[PDB]
Order: structure tokens, then sequence, then C-alpha cells
């Protein structure tokens, strides 16, 4: 069949066409020979203005509801009838899960972007004997982690682990294979301003902190083994710099780090703070 | 109209309470034959009893509203011919100054 | 640039140009609308004196 | 030449309204058509008919 | 990197991508366009 | 009229499918592809056709 | 009082002029104290759009000069 | 002037009488779908991008915006917006040479003209970089206007 | 007595933004509680953890009213309550 | 331009500014010159620098 | 919005007349009709212009640049 149409000026035919499209006159014209190739060009503008296609695809279902010309016996008749055919698809989990993440990201005020970004993660895998279930929650929240990270932001695991408790062991373990599945199907830098956000300080702290954060890892000090701990250590030796009292008492209740990590990380970074005088 | 304003509504409790203390004979004990010339009292279109000397009652009320004792947005009407006295404190009435 | 008012009003060498003839309406070029008498109502022009009554 | 009749004259407040001509005049000679019916589209902004 | 203007600061910003969308010396959050250096031409006719 | 109107035909047995022009695909930006209600309804009926097929 | 939770998650006071430009919604949050009981502190519940010049708006009683500072016509 | 028509002194028009300004605000935004397709604000070029509007583009800066204070005519690309697409997706004609993205710009109304007053860039609630554009134009009183 | 004229203005009331938000907010708050009951039921049902963040849906209210003001919808049942401000002229 | 006034607005007002023009005949009509958009015998070039201090 | 150039009907350059006019009231406390007599717009195609102009540009400058 080959089912293809490609415009070609019969008088010239010099190449794959070098032509133009006079949208206002609704035609297409040979830019050299001037012959009108095809006319009655059709608008496609006003069609979509009146108007999930990303994830489910051609699996179709139409949201419905009662009518005005309808009795109460017609109202709850439809509400009972609208659920008797939900068996035909196994997107019911998805239609609850996509609802659930929609409840999830929005409730903790995630940007609407993460809503689809997390949706992208779940629909990506949705089935693997490596998952074979897997508590049904990592596929939600680790998808958000996959979503939010893909949404170019990130939150600490506790902010999500306490948000969704999956014992954190199989949660992360099944989380990792999602990246492998991501690679098979194919980062503290954003944690900076959010941390100072809840404490309400001016804007110049972060870059000053970011300069300090950059220096620690490059020379030495893998610093954490799960180095999420030293994300705060980047910050605290900056709040130790300035005179606003936010001592580890307030950070420990806000950022939730044990002073065993805070004091140890602070002092070992007091050794190398000599090379850390920017201004 | 340029002078118009809309009533925001208040709590009617003071008036009704105040009404009882000024001779509003409670409706539960009302005996129409025994007081044929009573003046029915309404508050936001809710009958709350009857009275017997409305003229004493009426100008007493307005004075309170003018004293600021009753919030000025509260509208009250004495309808002589109907033996009916009405009071409104509803939210959304249309009123103008005069 | 050297322009002429007929194009645009910016090149206007002149302002309001007063202009009048026949101050007394003796040429009958105009009929004076009036309620009781034109003379009592229509004021005389500033130049009416400059010509004979 | 003097006007035979007099004129009522004097200032008066005047206001300008939205309906400028340039936002009301249009023409069409074989422009685009709709997709459903292939009759010409409506709306001067979208080059209506 | 093209010139922008802070929303109140009226500060030269001359920035590119991967820059903190913000004004130097003041954390302002909106950027103007810092009009072109090629001249305009008019007719008051 | 036994040549054009047999009351037996008054009861639908095989419903026809209108070609795309009757129910054009609202294709916007190659991804925001809207479809007319009839497109969905034909799919929607087809599902209600699908279930009753196998369910019995 | 009105404020906005931005993309990162930071929440800062929102001014009406900014709202119009950045397509924001001049709202403020709601917070309710909840008492929970088991028988034999403050909880956020949502936002609320605020009428401009209302008692709670930042423009409630600002100075004329201050209004010019906030770029809002008196 | 019959039938509610008028007769307006030409010179008074020439002296600014009933002259007035006009300000149109064009705003556009890039929307990513699943953080896979990335709508982009940049100056498109008639060579490396496909299916582009036949208006001129040079009034754009590098980032796809028109510098303010620049006179513009109708059918001129105010905002340079592009959308990546899969090279082997539809094969809508010439896609086998570009492979990059297609034009999705927002030109000026063909019937409008004037000077771009100011252009601002900012983000929505969700950090999406977008831009509003304001166009200034003087509307001289003319024959058809309604008073 | 005459037939009661129902076009009399005294029999009319005007519902401004205050009451209009109230009744619209009244329902929105109601739906919030019912949902909070659902989460409260399941945790008692299944001895699960009880998280207020999980219990309370933030975007019920906010995304409720925002849409409720974006379009004149007050639910059908009402139209044209909200109009974009007409800034043609200061008088307008 | 950083005024609170539109460009053409200011430009239009600049047009309505009268200039001494006694020897206007000593200039050449703008279209008559073969000049490149102007010339010393065809036009007068005026500049203005104003700065709020 | 700011002292229009010459009156539309007549054309007497009227831009310079503004501040002098303003100088009159705040200093000599004249009546406007008497003021213009001192000012010198004896016709009334201009006598309108200064009388009914609005100085909006003053309120404009209240916005810090
Ligand atoms: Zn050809
Ligand atoms: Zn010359
Ligand atoms: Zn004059």
């Amino acid at each position: 069949p080959n089912l293809n149409i490609v415009l070609t000026c019969p008088e010239c035919k010099v190449y794959p066409p070098k032509i133009v499209e006079r949208f206002s006159e609704g035609d297409v014209v040979c830019a050299l020979c001037g012959l009108v190739l095809s006319d009655k060009l059709v608008d496609t503008r006003s069609e979509w203005r009146t108007f999930n296609p990303l994830l489910d695809g051609n699996n179709l279902s139409t949201r419905i509801g009662k009518g005005e010309t309808t009795d109460m016996r017609f109202t709850k008749e439809l509400n009972k009838a609208q659920g008797k055919n939900v068996m035909d698809k196994k997107d019911n989990e998805v239609q609850a899960a996509f609802a659930k993440i929609t409840m999830l990201c929005d409730a903790a005020e995630l940007p609407k972007i993460v809503k689809d970004c997390a949706k992208e993660a779940y629909k990506l895998c949705h089935d693997e004997k490596t998952l074979k279930g897997k508590s049904m929650e990592s596929i939600m929240a680790a998808s958000i982690l996959i979503g939010c990270r893909r949404a170019e932001v990130a939150r600490t695991f506790k902010e999500i682990q306490s948000l969704i408790h999956v014992k954190t062991k199989e949660f992360g373990k099944t989380l990792n294979i999602m990246k492998n599945i991501l690679r098979g199907k194919s980062q503290n830098l954003t944690y900076i301003p959010r941390f100072c956000s809840h404490l309400g300080l001016p804007m110049q702290v972060t870059t000053s902190a970011e300069y300090t954060a950059k220096k620690c890892k490059e020379i030495k000090e893998i610093a954490g083994k799960s180095p999420i701990t030293i994300a705060v250590v980047s910050i605290y030796l900056n709040i130790l710099l300035f005179q606003i009292p936010i001592t580890a008492a307030k950070v420990g209740q806000t950022l939730q780090v044990t002073e065993g990590t805070i004091k140890s990380g602070y002092k070992i970074l007091y050794e190398h703070r000599d090379k850390l005088v920017d201004p | 109209s340029l002078m118009s304003c809309i009533s925001v509504g208040t709590d009617p409790m003071p008036i009704i309470t105040f009404l009882s203390e000024w001779g509003m004979e409670p409706l539960e004990d009302y005996v129409p034959h025994q007081s044929p010339d009573a003046t029915r009292v309404f508050v936001n279109g809710v009958w709350h009893g009857v009275h017997r000397n409305p003229a004493r009652l009426m100008e007493t009320l307005r004075t309170l509203r003018r004293k600021g004792d009753i919030n000025p947005e509260v509208s009250m009407i004495r309808d002589i011919r109907e033996k009916e006295l009405k009071i409104f404190t509803d939210a959304g009435r249309v009123y103008r100054p005069l | 640039k050297k322009g002429i008012a007929k194009e645009h009003a910016k090149w206007g060498p002149a302002a309001a140009i007063e202009f009048e003839y026949d101050p007394w309406n003796k040429l009958k070029h105009t009929d004076y609308w009036y309620e009781q008498d034109s003379a009592k109502e229509w004021p005389q022009s500033k130049n009416c004196e400059y010509e004979d009554p | 030449k003097k006007l035979m009749a007099q004129i009522f004259f004097g200032p008066t407040y005047y206001q300008r309204l939205r309906h400028m001509v340039d936002d009301k005049i249009h023409a069409r000679a074989r422009g685009p058509m709709q997709v459903l019916t292939r009759q010409p589209v409506e709306g001067r902004s979208r080059d209506g008919g | 990197t093209l010139k922008y203007i802070c929303a109140e600061c009226s500060s030269k910003l001359s920035l590119s991508r991967t820059d903190a969308v913000r004004c130097k010396d003041c954390g302002h959050r909106i950027l103007l366009k810092a009009r072109t250096k090629r001249l305009v031409q008019f007719e008051a006719r | 009229n036994e040549v054009f109107s047999r009351p037996e035909w008054m009861i639908l047995t095989c419903l026809p499918v209108p070609p795309p022009p009757v129910r054009p695909s609202i294709s916007f930006n190659e991804s925001q592809r809207g479809e007319d209600d009839l497109t969905f309804k034909l799919a929607d009926i087809l599902k209600a056709n699908i279930s009753l097929e196998t369910l019995e | 009082k009105p404020m906005v939770n931005e993309s990162d998650g930071v929440t800062h006071a929102l001014y009406p002029q900014e709202a119009r430009l950045r397509n924001l919604t001049y709202s403020s949050g709601l917070f309710v104290d909840v008492k929970k009981r088991t028988y034999e502190g403050k909880v956020f519940i949502g936002r609320l759009p605020i009428m401009l010049r209302s008692k709670n708006c930042y423009l409630s009683e600002a100075t004329e000069s201050d209004l010019y500072k906030l770029k809002e016509c008196p | 002037n019959q039938e509610d028509s008028m007769i307006m002194n030409q010179s008074s028009i020439d002296r600014g009488l009933f002259r007035s300004l006009f300000f149109r605000s064009y705003m556009d935004q890039e929307k990513k779908y699943g953080m896979s397709i990335t709508e982009t604000f940049e100056k498109p070029q008639r060579t490396n991008t496909l299916r582009m509007k036949h208006g001129t583009y040079d009034k754009l800066d590098d980032d796809g915006l028109i510098a303010p204070g620049v006179r513009v005519s109708g059918e001129d690309v105010i905002i340079g917006k592009t959308t990546p697409i899969s090279p082997d997706e539809e094969e809508l004609g010439q896609r086998t040479a570009y492979h990059s993205k297609r034009d999705a710009s927002t030109p000026l109304r063909s019937t409008e003209n004037g000077i771009v007053d100011q252009v601002l860039v900012t983000t929505n609630q969700d950090g999406l970089k977008f831009v509003k554009v304001r166009v200034r134009t003087t509307k001289i009183p003319q024959i058809g206007d309604k008073f | 007595k005459d037939q009661d004229d129902r076009d009399h203005f005294g029999k009319k009331r005007l519902d401004l933004a205050g009451p209009l938000l109230a009744q619209l907010f009244k329902t929105l708050f109601k739906k919030l509680t019912k949902d909070i009951f659902r989460y409260m039921q399941r945790t008692v049902e299944e001895a699960h953890d009880f998280n207020m963040k999980l219990a309370i849906n933030a975007k019920t209210i906010t995304s409720g009213l925002k849409y409720a003001l974006a379009t004149g919808n007050w639910g059908s049942s009402r139209a044209g309550v909200s109009q974009v401000l007409n800034r043609y002229t200061y008088s307008s | 331009n950083t005024t609170v006034l539109a460009d053409e607005f200011i430009a239009h007002r600049l047009g309505l500014i009268p200039l001494q023009s006694m020897d206007i005949e000593q200039l050449e009509y703008s279209r008559d010159c073969f000049c490149e958009d102007h010339c010393d015998k065809c036009s007068v070039v005026l500049t203005l620098q104003a700065f709020g201090e | 919005m700011i002292v229009p150039v010459r009156c539309f009907s007549c054309g007497k350059v009227v831009g310079d007349k503004w501040e002098s006019y303003l100088n009159l009231l705040q200093e000599d406390e004249l009546d406007e009709g008497t003021a213009l007599s001192r000012l010198g717009l004896k016709r009334y195609c201009c006598r309108r212009m200064i009388l009914t102009h609005v100085d909006l540009i003053e309120k404009f400058l209240r916005y810090n640049p």
C-alpha cells in the first residue's frame, strides 16, 4: 500500500518540494514556478480550544453522569450502572493509583508537573515479576521519586517514607530496579533552597552554601555512605558562620538530623574550612 | 443607586430577647379571644408573640436604633392596618440612607 | 523639514483668522433668527461702528 | 460668503468608542475552510467568512 | 546571555540560561527585556 | 414498502460505521488528538458490544 | 495573610501586582486546630482567594505613597 | 453628516484630538508532557526546523523573543516556540532531514502593527518559564470610527 | 387583600460575595469531612497508621474554589456568577 | 526613552513645536533634494538630551 | 495628559501657557476666567483647553521607575 502522499510540482519536480503554504489563502504554491499545488487547505486551529492520553493510550472509557431530564430513580440507577463494567480493564488499579498519586502529590503540595511525571513512572513499568506486587506502594511512591526527580526536584526519603511507610527496605530495593528498568527502557543539588525555605532567610545563603557543598566531596570525604547526611553538613557550617541562632536544636527538629552526625560533620569540616574563605 | 447599600445581616437574638421584656405576650400562651386587638410581632418573618400597645413599643425601638442600641441596618415596620409589626435583620436586603 | 499645512496641521504658519464684511446686514446676505426683534437680541459686531449705520 | 442662516454653536462633551473601523472590516477570497463541513471558517481574526 | 532588567531594581542582568532567575543585590523574581540597542525611527506626520 | 421499508429493518441488527469524514479526528499538535463524541461512542458501543459477545 | 507556594516549595508573601503578572491567584491558606479523642496542633486545610482591598489583603490600609511603591493605583 | 454621521475637522485630528493608544498582550508558555517532550523558547531557523510559518523571524532575539522598542508588522513571529518530536513518528513529509523539532511559534496578528512595548519573562505556579508580550500602537481617528 | 405582588422589591434579597462563598464553601467543607471519615474508617477498619496529611485532602478546597471562580459554575445549578472585570474605562 | 509617555506621543508633541522659519524659502523641498534622506540644504537636524537629576 | 500643544480648533500655541496659569492660582489666587484675561487667551477656542485639561502625568510620576 505504502499509504503516502507527498507534494511534488509536476512542472518542476526538481527535488523534494521547495514550496510554501499560503495559510491565509489556504493553498500551497511552488515557490519558483508559482503553480498552486493543492488548494482548499483545511484549518486545524479552532478544533482543540474547546478541549489520560499520555499513559493509558487507546484503552478507552468515557466519564459519564446523570442528566437533567432524569428522576432520582434515574440518578442512582446510573451510579450503580456506571460501575458494573469496570472489570473489563485492569487500569482500575491505575484509575485508583493515578487518582491516588493525584491525591498524593497534591496533598503535600507537589507541583502539577510531578503528577504526570509520577504517572509516567508507574505506567512505564506497571508489570514485572521483579515487582510481582511488591507492596503496591513503592510502585506508587518510588514512582513519585522517579517522577519528582524527573520533575527536576527532589525530597528526602523520610519526607516520603513518613509520607508513605513501606518499611523502607523493600521500598528502596524495588526502587532501585525501577532505575534499571528505566535504563532497560531508556543528587542533593536541588535540596538546597527548600531546606532554608521553611526557616525563612534571605536568598544569598544557598550559593554560599553551594560553594561549600561543592568543595567537600571532590578532594576526599565520600562522607555518608548514603551521603544524604552531609547535605545538612553543607548547610550547618554556613549557619555557624552567620549570627542567626538556628542551632542544631532547631535544625534537629526541622531537618531531623542527629547531633552525632551534625557535630561530627561540622568539626571534620572545621579542619578544612581554611581553604573555604570566598569573600 | 449611588446611595444604596446591602444589609449584611445580624443576630436577631437581642431584639427578640428585648421584645419579651417590653410586653410581647408570648405566643405559646396567646389567647386571641382574650386579646382581640393584639398586634402580631414578626422577626425575619418568624412570629414570636403578640403585643397590646405597639405605639409605645415602636418609637421605643427606633430610638434604640438611632441610639445605636439596635444596629441601623435592622429594618422594622409597623403596619397599623394589619395589626402587625415586622422586624428584619436578614442579610441581603437593599437599603438606602435618608 | 519644509512642509505645508495642507498636508498636516503642524506646518501651520497661522492661527484663527477673524474675517467679516457687511457688519450691518445691509446686503441682506443673512436673515437674523429672532424671537421679538433681531436688533435687541443679536449684538452688534465690534466693527459695526467703523461703517455707516 | 455669509451663510443665509445662523448656526447653533459651542463646545460639547464627546467620547470615543471601541468600534474602530479597522477592527470591523474584512474580506475573503478562497481562504481556509472548516474541517467538519469544509465550508469557510468564521471569525475575522481567524480569517473568517 | 542577553540583558534583562530586574522588576524593581532596574539592574543590568545580562544573563543566560542556568542562572538563578533573580536579581543581583536583590532577590527579585521577574525579569524585563532591556530594550534593544539598535535605533528606532518615527514619523510624526 | 417491502422494497425500502420492511418493518423488520426498523429493529437494528448491524449498525454501520461512518467513515472518518463524518466523525473527523481532531488532531492538534500531533499529540493533543481530540476525537468527536461519535468516535468515542462507536468505541463505547463496541465495548458494550464486546462484553455482551463474550459474557453470554 | 496572602502568600504563594512556589515551584521549589518555597512559600513567600504574595503581592497583588505580582499575582496578575505571574498568573497567580491572590489567595491565602486556611488552618484549623483539630482535637482528636480516643474513647472507651494546627492543621492546614486549604487556601482561600481573598477579595482585593478586603480587611485581610496587604492593600487593606496601605498608604497612598505605599500604594505607589506597590505599583497599585490609589 | 446626514443620518447620524459627523464631519470632523482634519487639522484637529492632526493636532492629536481624540487620538488614543492601544495595548495588546500576547502571552505564551511551554508545557512539557511527561518530562519527555520539552517545549522550548528559542529562535527557530527556517533550515533546522520543519513546518514553519511564512512570516519573518529576524525580529527574534537568540531566545526566541522580540526585543522591546522594535517596530513590528503583521504576521511576524513574536515568540519562538518549538516542540521536539520523534523522527520516525509520523514521517509527515520532510521529517527525514530535520529530526529536531517543528515550529510552534506565535506570530503577530496579520492585521496589527506597531512597536513592541515591553516583554517580561517569568514562571507560572509550577516553575514553567513563560513570557507575556505587550504591543503599543496609536489609533488615529479615521472615517469609520464610532463616536 | 390583593394578590401578593412577588415583584415587590421588599420581597427580594441580594446575595453578594459573602453569602455566595458561604453556601459554596458550606458544601466544599462538607465534602472535606466525609472524606476525612473515609480515611478514619479504614484505619480503624485495618489498624493502619493514622496520618492527618493522608486524612485531609488539601486540593479539595483550593482547586475547588479556583475553578468555582474561574468559571461561573457554582457546583450546573448556576451560571454567570463570576465575570472578568471590565476595565474599559474607570467609570465602566 | 524612559518617560511615562509613549514614544510617538512624545514624538507627536515634538512635531507641534514651532520653530523660527523666516528664511524657509532658503531651503529645498524634501522631495526635491537628491539627498540621502536629508541634507543641510534640505532639512534641519535637531537633537535633545534630557535627564532627570 | 500633559499640557496639549496648540488648541485643536484655533491653534494658538498653548503649551507654554500652562505653568504661568498654574503660577497664578497658587500665588495670586485669581479666578480662572479672570486669570486667562491676565494670561492672554482672549478667544475661547483655547480658553477651553487650559480650563478643562487634566494633568494626569503628575499622578503618573508617583511610580518609582
Ligand atoms: Zn513549479
Ligand atoms: Zn535635502
Ligand atoms: Zn485656539
